[PDB]
């Protein structure tokens, strides 16, 4: 599309002078266009990627997590009929995080998961994955929500599967995966009891492992670790 | 109290 | 345009929604939408198209200063050479900031200045006026950069003798008017003696007419000194 | 520190 003439280096270049300036809409466009060249992602890259989108993404859905509220009361009882202003504007919102979030497992699908061959890379588009269509999930109402539903669950165990057999449960991605994969079970898949284990497992297993660390990896490990700490607190 | 996905 | 088949008021309830979600893209959309229906606008709705605007170019300013400063860098000597890419991303994200203030400065000529005809609703878009030239001034380098900086320096002064003539000195209106042409005078017209001057007789007219306020206006009214009285002490 | 502007 409109990112067909630049040259990857410069859409990447591009990417990382759109994250400086928090132009995530930019950012994302930039890193969308370098995933179309062809070819295979590095590590940074796909950091790039992933940034991008989630942080897009993410604007959308406290949007609709605003809107829905206002919708929500608006259809208690005793509220007033204001028209279906709220209903449009929500959907509204709703339809275009859809849209973005079908771009991206459109990346994943055409090409990126297929000619992903090493552990990292595969879990880490399995990961993705999963969460846009955790996102897709977090707004559906109608009668494709429960495959919606088992299409997340499906690759995040797959990457949990590949996670386990071929990473140390310290590394990022791992930890990252099994973080967003208990925010599954416990918001989207109504299994809290599967959340809380999960996350106390990795965070048990990531936790014996440290001692394997340098001082840099050990930094990486224990700010993931503290995050599946935080919803073990708010969970128990 | 919002619960922690992976995000920076 | 695209917002044609939508009725006024469900543009203006819209606009509230988008921000209440922070969506100010889609606010300051709805609020063009609003505009063109051609009717006046009432204070409220004067209040969300100035939000609305406000919000949009204040982030794509924030972005071009971002990238101004990384360009600026590349251009120091012993700076490596990186290509075209800072530049062509700073000059998109200014083409866009400017697309945006020629979309407001349309607005106010097409019809709202000359429909407007109390001195609130007219000094207010004569202040919208003088601050989106000030906005195309911050980047304009070029053989129209004079005319550009006149444009809003005319703007401002004629909002500043309506506002002298017709409102009382703690009028908040009057006083942010005086806040952004003291910015003007400082940063864009390099007559920092101006803007202190300025700075100075606004507040001090206003504290001597506070007594005369309500509680609720004697906030209103403070709120703004307090911006002034913050731009004395970093300039003095 | 940034010079203030009429924002909220
Ligand atoms: C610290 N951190 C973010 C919180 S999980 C990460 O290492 C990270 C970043 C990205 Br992009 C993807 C994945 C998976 C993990
Ligand atoms: C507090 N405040 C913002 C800081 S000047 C204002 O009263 C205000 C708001 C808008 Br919209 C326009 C103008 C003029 C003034
Ligand atoms: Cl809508
Ligand atoms: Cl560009
Ligand atoms: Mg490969
Ligand atoms: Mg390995
Ligand atoms: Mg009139
Ligand atoms: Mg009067």
């Amino acid at each position: 599309g409109a990112m067909g003439s630049m040259e990857r280096a410069s859409l990447i270049q591009k990417a990382k002078l759109a994250e400086q300036a928090e132009r995530y809409e930019d950012m994302a466009a930039f890193m969308k266009g370098a995933v179309e060249k062809g070819e295979e992602l590095s590590n940074e890259e796909r950091n790039l990627l992933s940034v991008a989108y989630k942080n897009v993404v993410g604007g959308q859905r406290a949007a609709w997590r605003v809107l829905s509220s206002i919708e929500q009361k608006s259809n208690e009882e005793g509220s007033e009929e204001k028209g279906p202003e709220v209903r449009e504007y929500r959907e509204k919102v709703e339809t275009e995080l859809q849209g973005v979030c079908d771009t991206v497992l459109g990346l994943l699908d055409s090409h990126l998961i297929k000619e992903a061959g090493d552990a990292e890379s595969r879990v880490f588009y399995l990961k993705m994955k999963g969460d846009y269509y955790r996102y897709l999930a977090e707004v559906a109402t109608g009668d494709d929500k429960k495959r919606i539903i088992d299409s997340a669950r499906s690759a995040y165990q797959e990457a949990m599967d590949i996670s386990k057999k071929e990473m140390p449960p310290t590394n990022p991605i791992r930890l990252g995966l099994a973080l967003n994969f208990s925010v599954f079970h416990y918001e989207i898949a109504n299994s809290p009891e599967e959340a809380i284990s999960l996350a106390k497992t990795t965070f048990d297993e990531a936790m014996a492992d440290l001692h394997t660390l340098s001082e840099d990896s050990y930094k990486d490990s224990t700010l993931i670790m503290q995050l599946l700490r935080d919803n073990l607190t708010l969970w128990t | 109290r919002r619960r922690k996905s992976c995000q920076a």
